[PDB]
């Protein structure tokens, strides 16, 4: 088979093919993760309500296993392949060890797969950053980010995709450790609103609690977005 | 071989004899038949001493690699599965190995029997080996959940003793362990002829 | 015998511009009867009906494999497969497994929609086609069916006549077989129409 | 570019991809080792991208076995592959020889994976300091992207490796106490690392000669080191 | 620029520049000389020693392929040794499979086919040596030269290397119908001593081998007494 | 045609506090005849401190010996000159025997040597590597004679008498000379000579000793 | 064969019983091992063989079903679909190096409408499956030594229209008839039922 | 096609090996003119009891290995010990492949003083000794050869070693069924191995107890 | 230069540049020296000299079998790859023949193995030089292997940085090495090696390995206590 070296070091020590996979992720739609006391919230931006896209609800936050959900940023196609890989690995893990696989275990697996793509001859990297939330069987909440290099870190709150660094610099100013299900959701939307269009319709967000994954209805959501956009008017008046 | 484990309110007792016998000739009277997989997990070896020793040592390696990778001790469920997956892979390679994985994980004490055919049974009480048929008679009659640790070791030790007295393939030293939240402790190591003169003084 | 395990017999029969294919309804494991409502006939298209005898697993696996091949054909070729091609295809599939065969003995009835000429093909488990003018049969009651079908069958029979002698054959042959019965489903294929009939038989 | 193949020498006799994987390490976070007779100290700037990162998660020091710890510098994702291999080899050694793998043998096994690139497109952009305790005593080894392994008494890899070698030349002697080694390890990281040194900002580990066991220092325990300096 | 980077590519003129360039490696190499007589065949090669401190028999350019056959390598010695190793593999297939000493003409064509293989494919480069195959199997005394291209030719006499031109002038003075292997050892060595640059390559010896009636049709180095 | 042949002979070891005496008879018997009286293949040095004794089939003993010699050589290279402990070689022997459990070496091995603390030790094996450290051991045709005698004279478990002091190197050697003399008399496949190896911290001191030649 | 599994299907539930017995030669390891594995919310399989194959098979089905839900954005597959998936898995195995899975299944399920557009089977489904991969829809069916006893008893007493209560009574008669007549001690039966509402564990009957 | 017995004995300054010149095909004595002893390079000879075909293949494999190594690399020829080591490993590899070399070789050699004599079985059993035999040589000849070595413990002369070989061949002729009275003796001394022109041994058949009248059943 | 990128590209002047470049790896490696006498071969290698009170160790000398060992210069990774190969091949040989691989045969094996790497596109030349030193029936052998696949049977030689100074010293004395004792050989090996040292640094146990092989002496590497017998009482005088 074709095993030419695609990901290779350049004079300055850079892996250009991984830097470019990260350029693909910066272009990708913003996703956001917020860890609370008893909740993980993952909020993603959608490309925006085109009249033609099927009214039937498609979720941009993918379910890897009962416990584990992931948003991604970058190439939709590549991400689908990682998620199908993750989905298989969680089930390969339940087969080989009765236990459900912990979030941190899966994240390392997904990050390993992303690393292999930066060192496999014949393949470009996955052009995908990932935000993986969930609860271990014990009850502890986990929020992780995986970048195309295959390096993964756990966060208290995180952003991927367009203006990730603007959202993270914004988040670390305002983020508080112990947060209620409602405060997390509030914070996640407030954080996404830093970069996403003023619109409420683009944001779609999932609230993980131990054994309870629920997506906010666009009715439930527009209450929070009104409450947040009136608070972003309060912060515009202050400055 | 005789080898029994049981769950009770104080945790898990594991008790074993010490004899390796090729049916007729006693190879050894000093075989350690409880492998100490990690600090919180015990295997028992019955059947093919090689097969059990080898595959419990592999299990111990997978359990340690698990602890390095995931930075948390493996569960008994997962450890018993790892071994049940091996014995199932080798199910028609004529392995001879009846095993019990007993431990204390996040989810309290767990005891599993694991066969050479990939069986993996989770119950509160087992005995395994040629002398099980003997151990079970004593063990089932004296077994309650509410036993003290003292009385649970007594029951176990007597149950192994009664197998060593009657099974030709079973004998030597009656070793007893206790698995509790803090790990396992080797309770006692008593020769089964000394136990005869303890239990039947006349 | 692995072939006699599941039980069931199938028979097909050529008339004038028509054929009758008829299976019993029993599914067994040796002598224990699991179901009395398991006909062994499969409809490829208007013009072709086949039965599978033999080990029920392989009837079901082989029937699936055939349903894959006949649906793929229909898409690629943009036409219904013909009896001859269908039978050739089936010998190819059975002989693909010469060393490790499917325990099935297919009975294929077909009719050319234009010409009205009937094609029967029984096959052994490794694909050897048997393509007679009169009738074919397979399964546990096959020795007893050959006797009935030899006796009752004439050349140029109308569909209705043909049905009667095929039903009487299948039932009489199944009454002398432990492993086949609980009546029969027959299928009378003509150019014009396809009749299907559940036939009252013993409960034995 | 792709004009030069991966397996190509330069006119001065260096394989290019290796010479460029080494330039990738000088970008990476500073790590260092101090072999003392009392034990061996690994320390590591964490270089957390944000305050929001759970600093425990992006661990620069990794347990290879009870008695061997690796600290990485350069591409972290790559190091995880190398340390995964060290762990498998360490445990295969225990399995096969019923004894802890020697630190050198564990370094050699980690460097066995680093030669096989053409299977792997490129070298690992990681340098590893592997510190442990075996019969030979406490030992500190460095792996390179080349597959070379070099025993050191003290070594720093990553960003301020060059500035830290200068401090070792001046300060390191062979009869250090583990306590002085820890003090030195952190004294260097303070001078070298870009951010202001905190108990959470750096990772410290020691394998002590006496028990032969690895201890990862908690932030509490690293504050105790900063307190005596 | 791209016409000559690999041996898988013909130029517009219809030639394979990488094979021409491999040939340049032989023409810049130490001079080898050989003679096919009635008695047998003789190979003499000049070995240019880089250092005064080499052992006698270091960088032997002449290797027994079989009892009856030997390859002298003019060119890159290491490349040459890959051919010798193959020539051997062929010589031992002839004995293993067909129970016969490989014929010279066969061995030569087998060496040429091998060297040619490496001129056809982008992944490989042509060999940097001309093999001189001397044999005395059942087809009589045979001298062949496989060049980097894989082109085999039989010779009465043959010079390769940087003194190819001048060494050939001296081989043309010999009568090949008349001369014996015992004369040739003398004249071939004498030729190599004559054509050698004394100021450029100070340290050198003349490795001679033969396979003749004298040596029992066995391919051996000639003793040191005959060599001058 | 069986790939297996039992070439007879007995090995025995006895550990003391500072040494092991390892012994193995020298007769190599074939099918109904005897091939050699001077076969030394039974005992094989792996390291200065560690020896393997090996019974059953000679050809497999000879392979296994070389397979271990090369695993031990690799260990020296990978572990910077350091020779593996007796304990390491004992686990290696368990592991190597088990890796062949689907066409096993017909070879009843002991690994014998000094441990970490200088104390002698004998690992006896089955066909497929089950072992334990013990202070004596016997494998081979006369193992069933010698093992009960060693149990009796070392462990003394059915004796009311006070246990004799310790058993020196010369007493331990004498006990084995006696045990082999008995085995040679009664086992038809043990005989000719016994090679004794007396492994100590200092070095291996080896002496032959004659048995019934018949 | 030692471990008898019984199932029957009525208007608005499938009832499944399976013997608790796990055995080693002649030694009851336990009288209370649950052979009835829930595959989905409305799907379960009384699987009877040795523990090794029974678990490795059922877990493989359960994990592939769960994987197929993860990839199909939480779409619950029909019972025909998983019955066929299971039989293809059993049938594949009888021509594999591994050998057959020596497990006999009664695969019970309740098909609910999975959307507004679902035109498919509503209600309870029961599938007899041999170890070989023989799949057959049945109103009731049994594996084990007790199979033929209970199959006859059900032929006699089973109606398609029994209450959940008349079903408990009937399942008790079936279990009782295995205990009365089979020499292998099947002293405890796990009984489960699949309704519109999902799997419920029946404790009354054992 | 099967070789019969081979017998070999060390003497002062070499090794004699002897073998009938007969390949049998079961009971049938097919070929009585087969040179069963083969020279291996300059120092060593080998002879096999059992499949001639397996011997022919092994002897070929070995003799190539020896000549190749010597001719390719300017190294000293393999010693007897080393050639025998190669033969042993080769035969054992074949029994590990369940494709055995179904013959018992006897192997002699002499490099300098160093005098090598050894046997190797189908299964890779190997043994050096002062006398080796394979086939019925092991059961018949060995006892006698061993007795001749026990009686002359200093070592046999060539004459004494030849006298005892000849007496063993005589008995093999009487008692091995698949034998002929035509032998060859390899003699490995310093110079190298010579193989004798084939010879017969005088045979006594005229004991008074072998007469028709005594041996009669009735 | 459009011809220096791939191993498979001949220049128009008939040079293989990727081989000439792999040779530069050897010439920038740390100096090792080999001298052979009647019965012995002595490898002497410069290690890296401790900076202040701070030591480095890097395995540059390798035992390969009882009767052979190596001193490498250049890419130490590639030295390890050859070390493993030669060890594996020497074991195989000794397994088969119960005797050490003859040195002429081993020299041919490394040559061959180097050559496999100088012709295929996928592979690259070894960036390491070896000094094989061995003892067999034919006596002591000292080979210098080189990336090009050439193998030089040497009376004495040096390899690595400033080794032209070592080879100059050896050229004055090498004719007298067959007459020398083991202790005179080692003096010569060290005196040669010490010509290769930079500016003012002297040989001593902490910055010099010595390895010996010969008649009845298996290949031994002397470091620290063992080397001091030759190196404590060694000074270099003009
Ligand atoms: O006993 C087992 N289980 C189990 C599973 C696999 C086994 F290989 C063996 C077994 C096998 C040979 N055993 C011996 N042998 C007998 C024959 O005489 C020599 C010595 C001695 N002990 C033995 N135990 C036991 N169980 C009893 C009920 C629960 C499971």
């Amino acid at each position: 088979s074709y095993d030419r070296a695609i990901t290779v070091f350049s004079p300055d020590g850079h892996l250009f093919q991984v830097e470019y996979a990260q350029e693909a992720v910066k272009k990708g739609l913003a996703a956001v993760g917020v860890l609370g006391s008893d909740s993980v919230v993952i909020a993603v931006e959608k490309k925006s309500a085109v009249k033609l896209q099927d009214s039937r609800t498609i979720r941009k936050i993918y379910k890897v296993d009962a416990n584990i959900y992931l948003a991604f940023a970058g190439l939709s196609a590549d991400a689908r392949v990682l998620i199908n890989k993750a989905q298989l690995e969680c089930q390969r893990f339940s087969l080989n060890y009765e236990d459900t696989m912990d979030v941190d275990m899966l994240v390392r697996y997904v990050a390993g797969v992303q690393q292999k793509s930066t060192q496999s001859g014949g393949s470009r990297p996955f052009g995908v950053a990932t935000v993986i939330g969930g609860f271990n069987e014990d009850g502890k909440p986990h929020l992780w980010k995986t970048d195309p290099s295959g390096m993964c870190s756990a966060w208290r709150a995180v952003a991927i995709g367009r203006h990730d660094q603007t959202v993270i610099e914004y988040m670390e100013k305002s983020y508080k450790d112990g947060m209620s299900r409602d405060e997390c959701v509030h914070f996640a939307i407030k954080s996404l609103l830093e970069v996403v269009e003023s619109g409420s319709r683009n944001i779609e967000l999932l609230v993980l609690q131990y054994k309870e994954a629920r997506y906010l209805t666009e009715e439930e959501l527009q209450k929070f977005v009104v409450e947040v956009e009136k608070e972003r008017e309060e912060e515009a008046a202050a400055k | 071989t005789t080898t029994l484990a049981f769950r009770f309110n104080g945790g898990i007792i594991v008790a074993v004899d010490s004899r390796a016998s090729t049916g007729q000739y006693i190879a050894s009277q000093t075989v350690m038949k409880v492998l100490e997989i990690n600090d919180y997990l015990l295997g028992t070896l019955a059947g093919g001493a090689a097969d059990c020793q080898y595959w419990e040592r592999v299990l111990g390696m997978e359990c340690r690699l698990w602890e390095l990778r995931n930075g948390s001790r493996i569960t008994v469920a997962a450890a018993s599965k790892i071994l049940a997956n091996i014995t199932y892979a080798y199910r028609n390679h004529g392995l001879s190995m009846g095993t019990m994985v007993a431990g204390w994980d996040q989810f309290g004490p767990s005891l599993y029997y694991v066969d050479d055919k990939g069986s993996r049974v989770k119950q509160d009480l087992f005995s395994v080996g040629s002398g099980s048929i003997y151990a079970y008679g004593v063990l089932d009659t004296g077994y309650r959940k509410d036993l003290s640790v003292e009385d649970a070791c007594d029951l176990a030790r007597r149950s192994i003793f009664h197998a060593t007295y009657r099974d030709g393939a079973s004998g030597g030293i009656v070793t007893v362990y206790h698995v509790h939240e803090k790990g396992w402790t080797k309770i006692s190591r008593d020769d089964q002829t000394k136990l005869y003169h303890r239990y039947f003084p006349s | 015998s692995i072939m006699a395990y599941s039980g069931g017999s199938v028979m097909a029969m050529a008339g004038k511009e028509c054929f009758v294919i008829i299976s019993d309804n029993r599914l067994g494991e040796q002598l224990k009867t699991i179901s009395t409502e398991v006909p062994k006939l499969h409809v490829v298209n208007d013009s072709i009906v086949y039965g599978l005898t033999g080990l029920r697993t392989d009837q079901q696996t082989f029937a699936n494999k055939v349903q894959f091949r006949t649906e793929m054909y229909k898409l690629r070729e943009e036409r219904d497969i013909t009896g001859k091609a269908f039978a050739a295809m089936i010998t190819s599939m059975l002989y693909e497994a010469r060393f490790g065969p499917w325990f099935v003995e297919p009975v294929i009835g077909s009719i050319d929609k234009s010409t009205g000429e009937v094609y029967l093909c029984a096959t052994d488990l490794i694909g050897a086609p048997c393509e007679p003018e009169d009738y074919v049969c397979a399964g546990t009651a096959a020795e007893s069916l050959h006797g009935m079908c030899e006796a009752l069958w004439r050349p140029g029979m109308s569909p209705e006549e043909l049905f009667e002698i095929a039903a009487q054959a299948m039932l009489s042959a199944c009454d002398r077989d432990s492993l086949s019965g609980y009546g029969a489903v027959a299928m009378i294929v003509t150019k014009d129409k396809v009749t299907t009939r559940l036939i009252k038989g013993r409960k034995d | 570019e792709y004009d030069r193949g991966v397996n190509t020498f330069s006119p001065e006799g260096r394989i290019f991809q290796i010479e460029y994987a080494v330039e990738a390490i000088k970008l990476g976070s500073t790590s260092l080792g101090i072999r003392t007779p009392e034990g061996v100290v690994l320390a590591a700037e964490k270089r957390v991208p944000s305050t929001l990162v759970v600093p425990s998660s992006m661990s620069k020091i990794m347990e290879v076995d009870s008695h061997i710890a690796a600290v990485m510098s350069g591409m972290v994702a790559d190091a995880r592959i190398l340390v995964e291999h060290a762990r498998v080899e360490s445990q295969n050694h225990r399995f096969t020889y019923n004894e802890p793998m020697s630190v050198e043998s564990c370094t050699l096994a980690t460097c066995d994976l680093s030669i096989q690139f053409g299977l792997m497109s490129r070298p690992f952009g990681v340098s590893l300091l592997i510190a442990g305790v075996d019969e030979k005593g406490p030992q500190l080894w460095q792996t390179d992207p080349s597959g070379t392994h070099t025993r050191y008494d003290a070594q720093a890899i990553g960003g301020g490796a060059e500035a830290a070698q200068s401090v070792f030349t001046e300060r390191y002697h062979r009869n250090m106490t583990l306590e002085e080694g820890e003090t030195l390890a952190v004294d260097i990281l303070k001078q070298v690392m870009e951010d202001q040194l905190s108990p959470e900002n750096i990772e410290v580990a020691v394998v002590r000669a006496d028990d032969g066991k690895l201890h990862m220092y908690t932030p509490t325990e690293i504050k105790a080191i900063m307190s005596r300096m | 620029s791209g016409h000559d980077q690999s041996t898988d590519v013909f130029s517009a003129e219809g030639r394979v520049f990488q094979v021409e360039y491999a040939g340049k490696a032989v023409d810049n190499s130490s001079t080898a000389v050989a003679a096919c007589c009635k008695d047998g065949v003789v190979v003499a090669v000049e070995k240019v020693h880089t250092s005064r401190m080499l052992e006698k028999g270091s960088n032997n350019r002449i290797h027994a392929v079989d009892r009856q056959a030997g390859i002298c390598i003019c060119g890159l010695l290491p490349d040459g040794r890959a051919i010798v190793s193959r020539a051997r593999q062929e010589a031992e297939n002839s004995r293993d499979i067909f129970a016969t000493p490989i014929r010279g003409s066969v061995l030569a064509n087998r060496v040429g086919e091998f060297m040619h293989a490496y001129t056809t494919h982008f992944a490989y480069r042509p060999f940097g040596c001309s093999a001189i195959i001397a044999s005395y199997a059942d087809d009589g005394p045979q001298l062949f030269v496989s060049d980097p291209s894989g082109t085999v030719a039989g010779y009465y006499g043959v010079a390769l290397g940087k003194a190819k031109t001048v060494a050939k002038s001296e081989l043309e003075k010999l009568d090949f119908s008349s001369l014996t292997c015992d004369e040739a050892v003398g004249k071939l060595a004498s030729i190599l001593h004559e054509v050698h640059d004394k100021q450029k390559d100070k340290l050198y010896e003349v490795e001679v081998a033969w396979v003749c009636d004298k040596s029992d049709r066995k391919f051996v180095h000639v003793p040191a007494d005959m060599v001058p | 045609w069986s790939p297996y042949q039992d070439n007879g002979g007995t090995t025995a070891a006895i550990a003391g506090k500072d040494f092991v005496i390892l012994a193995g008879d020298t007769r190599l018997n074939g099918d109904f005849c005897l091939h050699s009286r001077h076969d030394q293949s039974k005992i094989f040095q792996l390291t200065p401190y560690t020896y393997m004794a090996s019974n059953g089939m000679q050809a497999d003993r000879l392979q296994l010996q070389q397979m271990l010699k090369y695993r031990v050589k690799w260990y020296k290279y990978n572990n910077g000159g350091k020779v593996p402990s007796t304990k390491a070689i004992a686990q290696l022997m368990s592991t190597m025997l088990y890796h062949r459990r689907f066409f096993p070496y017909y070879t009843f091995n002991m690994v014998v040597g000094l441990d970490e603390e200088g104390h002698g030790v004998c690992y006896s094996y089955d066909a497929v590597g089950s072992t334990e450290p013990f202070l004596y051991g016997t494998r081979g045709s006369a193992a069933s004679f010698v093992e009960p005698l060693l149990d009796c004279l070392i462990n003394r478990q059915h004796m009311t008498s006070q246990a004799p002091p310790e058993m020196t190197k010369e007493e331990t050697l004498a006990m084995l000379k006696n045990a082999f003399t008995g085995a040679a008399e009664r086992d038809i496949y043990t005989g000719d000579s016994v090679s004794f190896f007396i492994i100590t911290k200092d070095g291996v001191q080896q002496e032959s000793f004659e048995l019934r030649k018949d | 064969m030692a471990e008898t599994a019984i199932a029957f299907r009525c208007k608005d539930y499938v009832m499944v019983a399976a013997a608790g017995l796990n055995a080693f030669y002649y030694i009851k390891i336990t009288d209370a091992e649950d052979k009835i594995t829930q595959l989905d919310t409305h799907q379960l399989v009384a699987c009877t063989g040795e523990n090794g194959p029974r678990v490795n098979f059922t877990e493989y089905i359960k994990c592939n079903l769960a994987l197929n839900r993860m990839r199909q954005h939480g779409r619950h597959s029909s019972c025909e679909s998983t019955a066929n998936f299971m039989r293809n898995c059993l049938a594949s195995a009888i021509r594999s190096r591994e050998g057959a899975y020596q497990v006999n299944c009664l695969f019970a399920g309740y098909d609910t409408p999975v959307s507004e557009d679902d035109d498919g089977v509503v209600g309870p489904q029961l599938f007899y499956m041999d170890y070989l991969g023989t799949l057959q829809a049945v109103p009731y069916g049994c594996h084990g030594y007790g199979a033929c006893f209970v199959t006859a008893l059900l032929d006699r007493l089973w109606r398609p229209d029994l209450s959940q209560q008349e079903g408990l009574e009937l399942m008790q008669k079936c279990c009782d008839e295995v205990k009365r007549r089979v020499i292998i001690s099947n002293s405890y039966f796990f009984v489960k039922a699949v309704t519109k509402n999902g799997v419920e564990v029946i404790t009354a009957v054992h | 096609a099967s070789g019969g017995s081979v017998i070999a004995i060390k003497y002062k300054g070499g090794v004699l090996m002897a073998a009938d010149t007969l390949l049998s095909y079961g009971s049938l004595a097919k070929w009585p003119n087969i040179p069963r002893i083969r020279l291996l390079g300059s120092h060593s000879a080998v002879c096999a009891t059992g499949s001639y075909a397996d011997f022919q293949m092994m002897a070929k494999q070995v003799e190539d290995n020896i000549e190749r190594q010597k001719m390719y690399h300017n190294v000293d020829e393999l010693s007897p010990s080393e050639v025998f080591s190669y033969l042993h490993r080769s035969i054992y590899q074949k029994r590990c492949d369940f494709d055995p070399c179904l013959c018992q070789m006897v192997f002699i050699g002499v490099r300098d003083g160093e005098t090598f004599l050894a046997g190797v079985d189908d299964v890779g059993t190997r043994w050096e000794d002062d006398c080796i035999a394979t086939g019925y040589g092991a059961y018949i000849a060995l006892p006698l050869l061993r007795q001749a070595l026990e009686k002359n413990p200093d070592g046999l002369s060539r004459g004494e070693a030849m006298r005892i070989l000849t007496d063993c061949l005589r008995v093999l002729f009487y008692r091995e069924c698949r034998a002929i009275n035509k032998f060859q003796v390899a003699d490995a001394a310093s110079d190298g191995v010579r193989i004798s022109e084939p010879f017969d041994v005088e045979t006594h058949w005229e004991y008074e107890g072998y007469c028709f009248e005594k041996t009669a059943i009735i | 230069n459009e011809y220096d990128s791939d191993i498979t590209t001949w220049s128009p002047t008939g040079r293989l540049f990727q081989i000439e470049y792999a040779n530069e790896a050897v010439n920038n490696g740390s100096a090792t020296v080999g001298v052979k006498g009647k019965n012995f071969v002595v490898l002497a290698a410069l290690k890296r000299s401790p900076v202040a009170e701070l030591s480095s160790y890097q395995e540059k000398v390798f035992e390969i079998d009882e009767h052979v060992g190596m001193s490498i210069s250049g890419l130490v990774a590639d030295g390890r790859v050859l070390a493993r190969y030669l060890r594996t091949e020497c074991m195989n040989y000794r397994y088969m023949y119960s005797n050490g691989m003859p040195m002429n045969q081993m020299a041919d094996m490394i040559g061959e193995k180097h050559q496999r790497h100088i012709q295929c596109s996928g592979k690259r030349p070894f960036g390491v030089g070896l000094l094989l030193a061995g003892y067999d029936r034919q006596g002591p052998h000292l080979y210098q292997t080189v990336p090009s696949g050439d193998v030089y049977d040497y009376k004495a030689t040096a390899m690595g940085v400033r080794s032209q100074a070592s080879r100059t010293y050896l050229e004055r004395h090498f004719e007298h090495f067959s007459d020398c004792t083991l202790d005179e050989l080692v003096t010569h090996a060290l005196k040669a090696l010490a010509s290769a040292t930079s500016e003012g640094i002297e040989l001593n146990v902490k910055n010099t390995t010595i390895a010996i092989v010969g008649k009845d002496t298996p290949f031994t590497i002397f470091e620290e206590e063992s080397a001091r017998k030759y190196l404590d009482g060694f000074k270099m005088r003009p």
